[PDB]
RNA sequence: AUUCUAUGAUUAGUGUGAACGAAAAUAGAGCAGCCUAUUAAAAUAAGUAAAAUGGCUUUAAAGCUGUUUGAAUAUUGUGGG
RNA sequence: CAGUCGCGUAAGCGGGGCAUAGGAUCACAAGAUACAAAAAGGAAAGAUCUUGGAUUUUUGGAAAAGCUACGCUAGGGAUAA
């Protein structure tokens, strides 16, 4: 799930954002970071409210309508395999398992 | 290999055979473990073996 | 001799029980459990 | 049809186990059919088949058997498997 | 991960217990599974899953008392005269 916060940040006194130098910070810039942002125009964090967004029914339609793209893009949790290097199997029952010793087949094969 | 020919050949009195155990005397039965109960009586056999099942001889179009 | 196991009959009829011990000297046993061949919660109740 | 050899088969199967262990079929050796049997025999089989029980053999069937009991009469579907 | 339940405002937690002291198979029994069914239709007896009864306490799992100065054989001399 993702987390969409609203910040609601105090601006000092006296102190007017330049309208075309709003527009400029978020051109390219694809992290956007709040603590770097807020120590440029020196603004204060005042409120603040949360709300989560998961991939639903109705996510794949909302992209087409405004062409978010990534619609085809599904993820999969990463696997980790175990590190151990493969071993021969032991055992009694293991060891005489191949054809070799095929009439004491009836001790190794089918067991429960 | 002819064992038990010479010191030198490599196979000359025991005959690989070590030294006076139950495998120098005699014969071990192929299915002992020493005394210790087998896995498939301490867990059994596991299914049946369908003898009416048919042999198929499969072919691919490939 | 104290303690019994009995075991919990699935009151939808799928034939599933949960077995569970005990004592004698107490009252039958009745839960609320999963049946997986319906794959939802019944109630079980004791065999006897 | 029987007998002999191998394969089928350390198989099916049996047994707690260890082990034991078929048949169909295939190939080879031989080949032969009959009751009027090529050496003189049946008016087609009743205390029998079978059942209970005690054993044998065995896979529970079929087969052998002591004791006590006890059937039916042909594909117009009687009897065995 | 799937199934579907509890608690919680929520985040989330839950596949018994703060941790460390309760043995299988076979046989047998009760449920489910729909696999195979020795001519065929069924069945019996088998197969898979779940579960139960064990000083199976020699707890990797024999139903089990002694004497021999009359002793026998194979060995070792773990020191036994
Ligand atoms: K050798
Ligand atoms: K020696
Ligand atoms: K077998
Ligand atoms: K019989
Ligand atoms: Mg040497
Ligand atoms: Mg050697
Ligand atoms: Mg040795
Ligand atoms: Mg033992
Ligand atoms: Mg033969
Ligand atoms: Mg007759
Ligand atoms: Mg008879
Ligand atoms: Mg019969
Ligand atoms: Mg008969
Ligand atoms: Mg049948
Ligand atoms: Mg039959
Ligand atoms: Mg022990
Ligand atoms: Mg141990
Ligand atoms: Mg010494």
């Amino acid at each position: 799930y993702h987390r969409l916060n609203v910040f609601v940040l105090e601006q000092k006194p006296g102190a007017k954002i330049d309208g075309e130098a709003l527009k400029k910070h978020l051109e390219n810039r694809e992290n956007f970071s709040l603590k770097g942002f807020r120590e440029k125009f020196d603004l204060e964090p005042v409120g603040f409210n949360l709300f989560r967004s998961e991939w639903d029914e109705g996510t794949a339609e909302v992209m087409e309508r405004h062409g978010i793209p990534g619609a085809e893009v599904e993820f999969k949790r990463q696997k980790f395999a175990s590190l151990k290097p493969p071993r021969k199997a032991r055992g009694w029952e293991a060891k005489r398992q191949k054809p070799k010793y095929k009439s004491l087949w009836k001790y190794v094969k089918r067991i429960a | 290999i002819r064992k038990g020919r010479g010191p030198s050949s490599g196979y000359g009195k025991t005959a690989g055979r070590g030294t006076k155990g139950q495998k120098a005397h005699g014969h071990v039965k192929p299915w002992f473990q020493g005394g210790q109960t087998p896995l498939i009586v301490s867990h059994g056999r596991k299914g049946f073996v369908n003898q009416f099942a048919a042999d198929m001889s499969e072919l691919n179009l490939e | 001799s104290r303690i019994i196991n009995v075991r919990l009959i699935s009151m939808a009829m799928t034939g599933y029980f949960y077995t569970f011990t005990r004592p004698r000297t107490s009252l039958p046993m009745s839960m609320l459990k999963y049946d997986p061949i319906v794959r939802r919660k019944v109630l079980f109740l004791e065999q006897k």
